[PDB]
RNA sequence: GCUCCACACAAAGAUGGAUACGAAUAAGGCGUCCUUGUGGCGUCGCUGAACCAUAGCAGGCUAGCAACGGUGCACUUGGCGGAAAGGCCUUGGGUGCUUGCUGGCGAAUUGCAAUGUCAGCGUGGGGAUAAAUCAUUUGUAUACGACUUAGA
RNA sequence: AGAACUGGCGAUGCGGGAUGAACCGAACGUAGAGUUAAGGUGCCGGAAUACACGCUCACAAAAGGUGUUAGUUCAUCUGAACUA
């Protein structure tokens, strides 16, 4: 009791070593890191993993994930490769559930009508075992 | 996109909120503003307050039975800046200012149905922080409009019933949202999951 | 089925004009869904319908249409300039006017 | 969303077989030879059947520029 | 606009029975060529006694980036008049290439100063290579260890008119 | 307002669903922990593109397999809502539906598009009910008006 | 005051200028489609509640600001006077 109730907003920070989900641009989706800060809104970003090539961007195109990783100042590409796939961030990514509803709502744009028609069918049933199931007790 | 929006005042400017909601009406979509109390404008409470005033001392000198009014309660004062946004003279807008309904507060029966915010017209969003602003509710109170006290002692009694409501669904919820869990890892949610849902 | 609805939705909005002199050839066309030029560009030609009632009964049933087409894109937001035959009455601004979905080409 | 044609016939008729000038029992004949082969194609998909019974419609919030059909 | 940078060689035009002069250069920063050689002619003018007609001109190139993705400080000497004759002007810039800085002095120089594209001159720009040298306490305040901060305050701009989120930063 | 006869509508823009805490936004929900906190733990948001609903002649007629569901309608208990409450939940039976599953018969000829469907009611003249008015009287009113009494 | 030249109005519509003899474009047969000038794109009203970097809280001329941002030149360890 006697620690202290000052606490917390954790946010997203701007730093080195952060992947960034870049919303706009030929990227539009993809991920990158922040190899250094220039100023309050301009920065330089890339990775070559996903294939954004590396540039300077003003922030407002882009939106920072709660992932990040170490990484020197200035870094290279070679370099953000090595320390990108040994952090293994590809993975945490997808992992979360931020980038399942990415993947979900494109998958949901693919459907053709007839899976689409698939699915009527599939949640009417699934549907009515929640029912039968549920209001028991 | 429903039939007829329930928009929330709270938040919200003046200004942008009325052209907005403006536009929607010549474009024929019916609305309920509410909670017009909540409404905010820019600048502090001195300088709106000034040029209310001094719209207070614009009137007619033979008579000022048909000369400027001047309107107190806050649906009022929205309404004021929304009718100047229509051409109030043609058929057009007098059709389109019947599509308009004002309140104050959450009316019967629009507490049970979903409100809904306007993103652009938001001050939390629009103006920087650290700078003065100035809530409806206090400056039509200081123009002469009466009722600010009887609002609040009705919100505090729907507020109330409000929680209740929202406290039983969510616990209600609790139920499905727990019990879809055993129907999950079955085939048809598998499938249900690779057919994009 | 409960919605048999084949034909997107719209709103009629104005005539096109100039900030005074209206023209009233070609009905200005919001549509529901469309918020951007190349969303528009899929609905190009298709066969607009504008219906509503008349309470005298004509070919023995009171509902009228006046057809027309979409010919071409209006302003950044997804406006789409229409022209019917015989021109929309100026009555409707802000009227749901019907998108149907054929010549259909993709 | 591709089916099984080639087990049925084709060239039994042509524009001429729907000139015209009740139901001729010929076309209904046609009607039936026609339909069962291709039916039992059919069956080789599952819903398949169904989806070929219900009708299609736009439902809410559905985008025509946006499907895939 | 984008601005992209012109090296300009005049020969300005030999007299008679006189070879080849002095073919000056200079680096002109346009947003195309004919904006260049225009100023080449116009700064030429005055840097001494010629004339548009009188000379001529030669080479023209766009001078690419040296290293495009290396964060590099500048700093740079301007002159520009208003009201009257000028102020010979310094700043740093921190950014991306020469011209990143060069524009970013431009829209500044239109935010504040208050004088237009015909006035400003550049004299030189020049990339601090070391650190420490950069005196303006803005620029070296992200010249620092380990440098931190957070989004101030995230604006999101919502596509639609209406939402039902009551949205929040975050 | 009711009853009778004679005769007229019907026995500013729809086509799945208007889908409900409140409060901050330099912060909050949701689940959870334990003592009950201004607490711990997890987690969420970065769009409603969501969520439910959706098959069947514009949605027929018929066979069962499961399960005691979901759903309609009308009877029906009970309670809540007076900010415009006219709205919501709810209990109990019947009635129909079912697409959770598998059946069988029907559709054309509307001929290759030109929606092609599926939002008791006033008239005018009787009979009757209760009025109100003119008129008459009065005077607190008054130019006319208009107003106030009384007249079973 | 009349001095000169040189235009525009007088005989003259049309787009914009909130309105106008002097302003910005623009030559007038009737129509169809396209593209622009000038001016604009919160609503009234057709068109980006676009994007970007910044500044501020709405003829009087010299000014005052223990305003505000950026610079100029002098000297210590930040100061002074100024310029925009």
């Amino acid at each position: 009791s006697t620690d202290s109730i000052v606490k917390a907003s954790n946010w997203r920070l701007v730093e080195v070593g952060r992947v960034v989900l870049i919303k706009k641009g030929q990227s539009a989706g993809k991920l990158a890191a922040i190899v250094e800060i220039i100023d309050q809104k301009k920065v330089l970003i890339d990775g070559p993993k996903a294939g954004v090539p590396r540039q300077a961007i003003n922030l407002g195109q882009v939106v920072l994930t709660p992932l990040t990783f170490a990484l020197p100042r200035g870094a290279r590409t070679a370099t953000v490769s090595k320390k990108w796939a040994a952090a293994a961030v590809c993975e945490k990514w997808a992992a979360s559930s931020w980038a399942k509803k990415i993947a979900q709502r494109e998958r949901r744009a693919a459907l053709t009508d007839f899976e689409r028609f698939q699915v009527m069918v599939l949640r009417k049933q699934k549907r009515y075992t929640v029912k039968k199931a549920l209001a028991k007790a | 996109v429903e039939p007829v929006v329930v928009i929330d005042g709270k938040g919200h400017l003046v200004g942008r909120l009325a052209s907005v909601v403006a536009k929607q009406l010549l474009n024929g979509q019916k609305i309920v503003v509410v909670r017009a109390e909540e409404l905010n404008i820019s600048g502090e409470f001195f300088r709106n307050k000034l040029k209310y005033h001094d719209f207070l001392r614009k009137a007619t000198a033979f008579n000022k039975t048909r000369g400027p009014f001047h309107f107190r309660a806050p649906s009022r004062i929205f309404y004021k800046a929304l009718r100047g946004m229509v051409s109030h003279k043609t058929a057009r807008g007098k059709a389109a200012l019947e599509r308009l309904k004002v309140f104050e507060g959450i009316p019967p029966p629009y507490d049970k149905k979903k409100r809904v915010v306007v993103p652009q017209a938001l001050r939390v969003l629009r103006l920087k922080p650290g700078r003065k602003y100035t809530t409806l509710g206090k400056l039509s109170t200081s123009v002469g409009w009466k009722y600010e006290d009887v609002v609040a002692k009705l919100e505090a009694k729907r507020k109330v019933s409000s929680a209740e409501y929202y406290a039983k669904k969510r616990a209600f919820t609790k139920k499905v949202a727990s019990a879809n869990a055993t129907a999950a890892e079955s085939d048809v949610a598998k499938q249900l999951a690779a057919l994009g849902y | 089925a409960e919605s048999h609805r084949l034909y997107v939705k719209g709103k009629h909005l104005s005539y096109q004009r100039s900030k005074r002199v209206n023209n009233p050839n070609v009905s200005l066309i919001k549509i529901e869904g469309v918020a951007t030029p190349q969303d528009a560009q899929f609905y190009l030609g298709k066969r607009i319908a504008y219906v509503y009632r008349a309470s005298k009964e004509v070919r023995g049933s009171k509902i009228r249409v006046m057809w027309g087409k979409v010919t071409r894109t209006h302003g950044n937001s997804g406006v789409v300039r229409a022209t019917f035959r015989n021109n929309l009455p100026a009555k409707t601004f802000g009227a749901s006017v019907r998108i149907f979905l054929y010549p259909s080409n993709i | 969303t591709k089916v099984s044609v080639e087990g049925v016939n084709v060239e039994k008729f042509n524009v001429e077989y729907f000139a015209k000038e009740e139901i001729k029992a010929e076309r209904v004949e046609d009607q039936k030879v026609v339909d069962k082969a291709l039916i039992a194609e059919i069956k080789k998909t599952p819903l398949l059947k169904q989806y070929l019974s219900a009708s299609f419609s736009l439902k809410n919030g559905d985008k025509p520029h946006m499907l895939k059909f | 606009a984008h601005f992209k940078e012109y090296q300009v060689i005049g020969r300005r035009l030999p007299t008679e029975s006189v070879p080849e002069p002095k073919l000056f250069r200079m680096r002109i920063f346009a947003s195309n060529e004919v904006i260049a050689k225009s100023r080449y002619w116009y700064f030429l003018q005055k840097l001494h006694k010629v004339k548009k007609a009188s000379g001529e001109i030669v080479s023209i190139n766009q001078i690419n980036e040296a290293h495009p993705t290396k964060v590099k400080n500048f700093g740079v000497w301007v002159r520009y008049d208003s009201r009257s004759g000028t102020h010979n002007m310094y700043k740093e810039i921190r950014d991306v290439s020469r011209v990143a800085a060069v524009e970013t002095l431009y829209q500044d120089m239109a935010a504040r100063h208050r004088a237009r594209f015909r006035s400003i001159h550049i004299l030189k720009v020049a990339e601090i290579e070391k650190t420490a040298d950069v005196k303006r306490q803005y620029v070296k305040q992200f010249l620092t260890k380990d440098l931190k901060f957070p989004l101030p305050h995230r604006v999101q701009k919502s596509t639609k008119t209406f939402s039902y989120k009551r949205p929040s930063t975050f």
